[PDB]
């Protein structure tokens, strides 16, 4: 009764009938689909006994047509959430396959931890592998409902922050080794330097250097294990953790601005490329992406044995902008710092009206 | 309701972890804890 | 080095991962996963090594277990 | 902010292992038997539902809104019309 | 899947013989967007407004047996099977 | 070295980074928290839809709590009036900002909560008027940075 | 060692990490219960579920309490003045974020219970607020032992 | 040279009150305008893109306390002149108050100007009108708070 209801509520969404004694409907439909709806209507009117089939004309207006999108049980969690701030139009590229990866992904770095991760995925594996039962009863509270829509998100939210639980130790705050620890070389900083008369009196928490005999090899996957039994943990992480927070932050923005070349290139639209990609990408490369490689070139750089005045990119960021240079606080990263620093400014400043002054044109 | 049994695996391999690493005291704590924990495992199904 | 081993290795995922995939209705799903999976997880080990390779800092450890930790490593 | 989150994040996952079961944990000789597992049972419900439950959920809504804003920007419109599709799925037993 | 799904605005022909058991099959494939011709018209004079308040009484009676079968407590088994839409000349049948 | 009374001012801003932030977050909490219990009673289906203003106030807390660390780390004793000065402003400028940025979230999610159950088209519009609630906090975390790093 | 009144901004951090708390764990019991006695006189079946907020806003006292004890055990004579700017800062960066967590909880705690009388899915989303208001009070934890272990 | 022990003090003071105050009239342009969407949007659910420009105009009051106040803290150093950092500090609440001013200016006429919107779209063109005047009383604190920290 509840189907024959839908399908007399859509007969009264069906044709005002003044044509003739037949039923017109304008549907709208997949144009891959429609070798599938002609073969089921052609036996679908032999049911009722008509020798006249159906038939389906296409039309050409200029109606907006609705968006759809090829939904699994699996990236139907990740539609939704996308789907939730705006629904997308006719042909623009969905960013539900990016989100797939990329959300759980920036879940995972800023909810990092190996037992906390193990405590998610764990949850997450009993929510799919007994699904079949748990769907069978009818309906609960909303700390059930969205947790079980979102079954697959929450698992590959818990298998993400087991990885970047790796990177940064930190399980239960805990830590763990695998073939490691070769920072902490206790020996070569007290043996190479006095041991017992330090150890205890005017040092009760005393700093290593790098420079003496101690640190050998990087910890071949992850943050070393010496930094969480030190006291100066967080001036360490904190270095770390802010600079590779904007590191993410350009490069899924970078990504972002060139999937604005294909909604631009597919459209046939080659004005939109000529002030929408072409000016978005050289004002991020210049202030930004210019920003992540000072990044990667002051840590490949600079040691413990050399360079105690190291100078710091905050400073040399403002002097982009503020263009006063020449100073004896902080010393220039490399060679003709000057020279290219301004260049990047001024086509990051022209830029401006580049995009504004040319496009209106029309 | 069965969290006990979630209470297993953390701290057994917690034992074990203190097991490795004076010494003494690390494996008196850890002697301590999974032979008495895990022996409070037993819990209602 | 960590760094020479890694790189192909996860230079085989994602790569021929494009190459040894099903025929099913999910191949450009799985493609893309390999492809957004691999250049995620190696950037983000990437950023935590070069954070540590040649560095300027030591760690501030406590007293007692400075001398503790010579006993183990 | 995904620096923020996660050294809140490591933060407190710190201070509920030091000061909760750090506890039960540095006590000389009845530590692992009545001691301590009342104090892990004290440490089970909040390590849920303080450091899983909205660290979980604020990290869950800000990797969300860094999507829907810093990403959905440089190339989304939005405008939208969904299909919603005339079909009986909505009719599976109830 | 990164471009989208196209639609096309076909325009359908059904018959008024044809007109229960296209629309009815239609709705098991599930993949049209029947659009209203007429929205400019009251909740009657569509046509089809007689039968549609008969299902509901049908579902009315029907919502009061699943009421009388809990509370005597006989747990109905499901047996999940998708039946086949039933035809107007088993409508009449139905309501007797 | 610096002076005796040198280090209070810089625990001034340890503290100050965090007393006005929760504060401001306190306010975001419970303006925000009262418009859902108003909106529930007629609305119960947007009830995780509806919390995002409760987490977005929270992230205020959380910006006052990393510059809390950051200043308590580059405390020791002997510090320069210079350097205890900038702690100061360091968390004066992320608290109080924080506080204004829980006014915010406070107002606009108090009322758009309302409004959102009587009509499911604000969301779009009330999450994008909380994104300029929020960033208040955010620009006194960039401030408090750089005040940090001299 | 430090001077002779050196001690009295430490002990100024043992007392107001207790004192202001308890004023935040006050309001956070006073206010929400009165929404208690509102909502029984319709709904006794939900009285022994509508304490919760009452017990976090305990969980806020204890916050100040842990830290007043920190405190206190390390007090002595002739402490330096580095040491007793720490635990004042400490102490005033629980306690007024405590009285800030006890403002926000006493807040919705109130009208949640005030609103679930009328419907009672309103108690899973009352506690999921009553939670972000809680970590208010354990934010200003976790920096009043930073200052205090240093 | 070498100005006395408490001279970045002041200078410190003018670059959070730049941001401090800037944001709280930021505030109140988010807050009092933001309440006057969601109470004009339960009846014209159309406007509700349009009317978004109030709380983006109390958006650029942020802006215009975030930049000086990056611009003092870039001044600062240690024994700086004392006639220096009163210039930082009376730059700040020259770009603070009068930002608190004009944030507080753009959250009544924002309030009000959508108000009426929802009841006549021709106070529309109007409303953006009334909206650049209270917005460049932030720009005039701005430009006399640079020419302050530019000596
Ligand atoms: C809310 C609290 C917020 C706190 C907000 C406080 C805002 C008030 C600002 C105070 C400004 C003083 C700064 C200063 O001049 O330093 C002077 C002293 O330095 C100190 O000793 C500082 C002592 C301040 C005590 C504040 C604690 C109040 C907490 C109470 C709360 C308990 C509640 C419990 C219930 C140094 O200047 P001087 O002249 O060179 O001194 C030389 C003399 N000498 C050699 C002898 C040293």
């Amino acid at each position: 009764v509840r189907k024959m209801k839908a399908i007399y509520h859509t007969l009264n969404l069906c044709n005002i009938d003044v044509t003739q004694k037949c039923l017109i409907a304008e549907v709208w439909c997949p144009v891959t689909d429609l070798d599938s709806i002609q073969f089921a209507l052609r036996r679908g009117t032999e049911h009722s006994g008509s020798t006249v089939p159906s038939i389906l004309n296409r039309m050409q207006t200029n109606q907006t047509p609705p968006t759809y999108n090829k939904t699994n049980k699996f990236t139907y969690g990740f539609q939704n959430i996308v789907d939730a701030y705006g629904i997308g139009t006719y042909r623009e590229i969905n960013p539900a396959p990016y989100t797939i990866i990329t959300f759980p992904f920036l879940f995972a770095v800023m909810f990092g931890d190996l037992g906390h991760g193990i405590l998610m995925t764990l949850f997450a594996v009993w929510m799919v592998l007994r699904e079949s039962r748990i769907l069978s009863q009818k309906n609960e509270n909303e700390m059930f409902s969205t947790i079980f829509s979102g079954r697959y998100i929450i698992l590959l939210m818990g298998v993400f922050s087991i990885y970047t639980g790796l990177i940064y130790n930190d399980c239960f705050s805990k830590s763990l080794n695998i073939f490691g620890s070769s920072w902490s070389v206790r020996p070569m900083f007290d043996i190479y330097n006095w041991t017992e008369e330090t150890l205890r009196g005017n040092p009760v928490l005393q700093l290593n250097p790098a420079v003496t005999g101690v640190f050998g090899g990087p910890y071949p996957f992850g943050i070393d294990p010496i930094w969480n039994i030190a006291t100066n943990k967080l001036t360490f992480l904190n270095s770390f953790k802010m600079k590779m927070s904007v590191i993410l932050g350009i490069i899924h923005m970078l990504f972002g601005v060139s999937l604005s070349l294909f909604n631009h290139t597919y459209f046939k639209k080659p004005l939109n490329i000529y002030f929408g990609f072409i000016p978005e990408i050289i004002f991020m490369t210049s202030l930004f992406g210019y920003l992540v490689i000072l990044i990667f070139y002051k840590w490949t750089a600079y040691n413990a044995k050399t360079s105690e005045k190291a100078p710091s990119l905050l400073i040399h960021f403002i002097n982009m902008f503020l263009f006063s240079y020449g100073d004896s606080g902080n010393s220039m990263l490399y060679s003709g710092q000057k020279g290219i620093q301004c260049f990047l400014v001024v086509v990051a400043l022209l830029c401006v009206p580049w995009m504004l002054l040319f496009k209106p044109l029309v | 309701i069965v969290l006990s049994a979630w209470g297993v695996i953390m701290l057994i391999m917690l034992g074990i972890f203190f097991n490795v690493h004076q010494v003494s005291y690390n494996c008196f704590i850890a002697a301590s804890l999974y032979l008495l924990l895990g022996g409070f495992s037993f819990c209602q199904v | 080095l960590p760094v020479v081993i890694f790189t192909t290795f996860w230079g085989l995922i994602g790569i021929a991962g494009p190459w040894f995939v099903p025929k099913g209705p999910n191949r450009g799903v799985i493609i893309t996963m390999l492809v957004a999976t691999a250049v995620c997880c190696y950037l983000f080990w990437l950023i935590a090594i070069l954070a540590q390779l040649n560095p300027l800092f030591g760690p501030q450890l406590k007293n007692e277990t400075i001398w503790y930790v010579r006993f183990l490593w | 902010r995904l620096w923020a989150l996660s050294l809140a994040h490591a933060q407190l996952s710190e201070v509920l292992w030091t000061m909760v079961i750090h506890i039960g944990l540095k006590v000389k000789s009845l530590a692992g038997g009545l001691a301590l597992f009342f104090i892990f049972a004290a440490f089970a419900t909040l390590t849920v539902a303080i450091l899983l439950i909205m660290e979980g959920l604020s990290a869950f809504l800000h990797a969300l809104r860094l999507h829907w804003v810093e990403f959905q920007n440089k190339f989304y419109s939005g405008t939208g019309f969904k299909f919603l599709p005339f079909s009986f799925e909505h009719i599976r037993e109830g | 899947l990164f471009r989208s799904e196209e639609m096309t605005l076909a325009q359908l022909f059904l018959q008024s013989e044809a007109a229960y058991c296209c629309v009815s099959e239609l709705g098991e494939l599930g993949k049209v967007q029947f659009r209203d011709l007429n929205p400019d018209v009251n909740v009657f004079q569509r046509k089809f407004v007689n039968e549609v308040r008969r299902c509901e009484e049908m579902d009315r009676k029907l919502r009061f047996v699943e009421k009388e079968i809990r509370k005597a407590n006989i747990p109905i088994m499901d047996t999940g099977e998708n039946p086949e839409v039933p035809f107007p000349r088993d409508m009449i049948d139905l309501e007797a | 070295n610096g002076p005796e009374y040198a280090s209070f001012f810089a625990v001034m801003g340890a503290s100050a980074a965090m007393v006005f932030s929760a504060l401001g977050a306190a306010y975001g909490t419970a303006k925000s928290g009262t418009g859902i219990a108003a909106m529930s009673v007629m609305r119960p289906e947007m009830i995780m839809k509806s919390i995002i203003p409760v987490v977005m106030a929270g992230i205020i807390a959380i910006y006052g709590l990393v510059v809390a660390v950051l200043i308590a780390n580059s405390l020791n004793d002997g510090i320069s009036l210079y350097r205890s000065f900038l702690q100061l402003g360091a968390g004066l400028s992320v608290g109080l900002s924080g506080l204004a940025a829980g006014f915010a979230i406070g107002i606009v999610g108090d009322a758009g909560v309302r409004g959102t159950a009587q009509q499911p088209r604000l969301f779009v519009g009330m999450i994008l008027i909380l994104i300029f609630a929020e960033v208040l906090g955010l620009y006194g975390l960039i401030v408090a940075l750089i005040l940090s790093t001299k």
